RNA sequence: CGCGGGGUGGAGCAGCCUGGUAGCUCGUCGGGCUCAUAACCCGAAGGUCGUCGGUUCAAAUCCGGCCCCCGCAACCA
RNA sequence: GCGGGGUGGAGCAGCCUGGUAGCUCGUCGGGCUCAUAACCCGAAGGUCGUCGGUUCAAAUCCGGCCCCCGCAACCA
RNA sequence: GGCGACUUUCUGGUCUGUAACUGACGCUGAUGUGCGAAAGCGUGGGGAUCAAACAGGAUUAGAUACCCUGGUAGUCCACGCCGUAAACGAUGAGUGCUAAGUGUUAGGGGGCCCCUUAGUGCUGCAGCUAACGCAUUAAGCACUCCGCCUGGGGAGUACGACCGCAAGGUUGAAACUCAAAGGAAUUGACGGGGACCCGCACAAGCGGUGGAGCAUGUGGUUUAAUUCGAAGCAACGCGA
RNA sequence: GGUAAAAAUGGCAA
């Protein structure tokens, strides 16, 4: 949970929150599981995904 | 498709009024590359103008553009609202201005344009409402602005 | 009629359909809502971060009127008005003491719908 | 025969109550946009409020009369 | 035996309650397309089954006639 | 085929080192006999989610679809049945031999480095291949054994048999008909593929055409003859 | 993240 620190922007204190977001993936996550993949598709997409990593 | 921009084409200052904008007018209010007529029509509204109003037809004239002049306007991309350019800024008023007048009911053009600009100085011409409803469209766009 | 709470939690929920925010105080009692649909928002426009911030501003202000100060902001959703929610509270003159992140994770739970061909 | 309720753009639906301030939504019309279509956006029109009186600074608004409509009692010539 | 219906080329309103021919498709002329379809625009086309009656006036009301449809056709 | 939270119980296989022991006890494998995704079937239980069928909404010329809102079987458990998938590395199993380089998993050995065993990837000789490619994880070079193929269609159909509750599975023709079916690669063309670029292509503007009268060409129709030629752009004030 | 929606057809020869 992001605080606003003292002295600092409402602003400032929304970047760090995006940053924090990110870092936990949890927006990755949401995406994944909007629609199902059959369990071979999503067993290639995580092996390719890696290959790009 | 394009290479690039165009240099755009200059005019002298009106020789009564010593506005770059009035010579603008007369070739917008000029057909078939009759220009005299263009100018006799310009001078006249302007003296009506002047009559009418009391003031100098270059102030009531100024009020007018202003007034007309846009400084939103929606483009199809959805409809989005952008910023009039400076130079398109004048274009729209001027067009409009001269638009709405021949739209008038007057018999002559010269009142006409004379109505309409101490109309548009008022804040109270159809090219007025021209502007109105431009800038009413453009803020209905508002959130597509991005 | 008139409640005083000084610090509550501003709850956004911005979808890719639509942005919801609720103003609650700490135990979740509800004070104020609005939503880009409530707005008159329509289509494309419900989703807009504009129609985010103005909904965001008509729930703060509501809630201010019941004389809340201070904000925690909970979010929920991947929609494009998540930020421009936040900013309007802090616009509406609401403090946001702190951000968190709420939008709802399965550890491998139920079957999501079938994918749109098309 | 009593009692209760209502009559408002083409229609439905408020303000009536708690007098000054006929709104709202569709149906219209003209535009914009959409390849387009629809949707959406913009402008414009259509009820003087059931009617007629009284009272009031001011009444669709209140009080009265009157008419129409609806519901319920009355329903053992 | 008794009801119902017969309306542009097709299907379907208008009749009750006389004065008013509608809607969708089709047809026709134009447009779009390389062309066709689709789509867009404009337009034409029904003596209202047929003879009579009544009426100022009949798709409309009334009576025949022809055609079609439904129902009935029982007790021995 | 498959197997992904954790814990415990029961239980299979594999790899490394060592070299106690046994002493060719091996390989393959017709017929057999088991296992075998998903859907499906039977009996009983369960039912969150998702979701054939089905029902609305929408789209459309139509829309028995795609998209939207719902929704039953089914999806789950147990025990039986079914026995099929692009059940694929479209590559049977065993054994030995044949350049290297690099990553990674589980070990072993010796000084982070080197060596080594068994997997799992990438790159790449020789050799092979129609080509694409393969290349110590061979599609190279060899030996053993098994299964399978012999133009396309008809047809995985018919009939018979066997198996199955059923759905169907396994096995499996012919008449007739054709001169082709096919694999890989090449040059083009094309795409509601991509990148990058242009052109009054669009956008931004200005003035028109389509409506009127008339001139003219054309079609059609007419006529004794209305001479012949031009026909999307690139015929139609065109040969004239 | 996206995404605009719709978007049918066209004798065999040479
Ligand atoms: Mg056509
Ligand atoms: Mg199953
Ligand atoms: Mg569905
Ligand atoms: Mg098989
Ligand atoms: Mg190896
Ligand atoms: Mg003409
Ligand atoms: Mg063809």
């Amino acid at each position: 949970k992001t605080v606003v620190r003292k002295n600092e922007s409402l602003e400032d204190a929304l970047r760090r929150f995006k940053r924090s977001v990110s870092k936990s993936g949890t927006i990755q996550e949401v995406r994944k599981r909007e629609f199902y993949e059959k369990p071979s598709v999503k067993r290639k997409k995580k092996s390719e995904a890696a290959r790009k990593r | 498709p394009r290479k690039g921009s165009v240099p755009k084409r200059d005019v002298l200052p009106d020789p009564i009024h010593n506005s770059k904008l009035v010579t603008k007018l007369i070739n917008k209010i000029m057909l078939d590359g009759k220009r005299g007529t263009a100018q006799r029509i310009l001078y006249s509204a302007f003296d009506l103008v002047e009559q009418r109003s009391g003031r100098d037809a270059l102030e009531v004239f100024e009020e007018a553009i202003n007034n007309i002049m846009p400084v939103l306007e929606v483009k199809a991309r959805y409809q989005v609202p952008v910023e009039v350019r400076p130079e398109r800024r004048t274009t729209l008023g001027l067009r409009w201005l001269v638009n709405y007048a021949r739209l008038r009911g007057e018999k002559t053009m010269e009142d006409r344009l004379a109505n309409e600009i101490l109309d548009a100085a008022n804040n109270t011409g159809g090219a007025v409402k021209k502007r109105e409803d431009t800038h009413k469209m453009a803020e209905a766009n508002k959130a597509f602005a991005h | 009629v008139k409640k005083n709470i000084e610090n509550g939690v501003a709850h956004i929920r911005s979808t890719f359909n639509n942005t919801i925010v609720t103003i609650t105080d700490e135990f979740g009692n509800a004070l104020s809502w609005s939503s880009a649909g409530a707005l008159g928002f329509k289509g494309s426009k419900k989703s807009t971060p504009f129609a985010a911030q103005m909904a965001s501003e008509t729930a703060s202000k509501s809630a201010m009127e019941h004389g809340l100060k201070t904000v925690e902001v909970t979010v929920k959703g991947p929609g494009p008005g998540r930020e421009s929610a936040i900013r309007a509270l802090q616009s509406a003159g609401l403090e946001v003491t702190a951000i968190r992140d709420v939008t709802p994770v399965p550890h491998n739970g139920c079957r999501p719908p079938k994918r749109r061909r098309v």
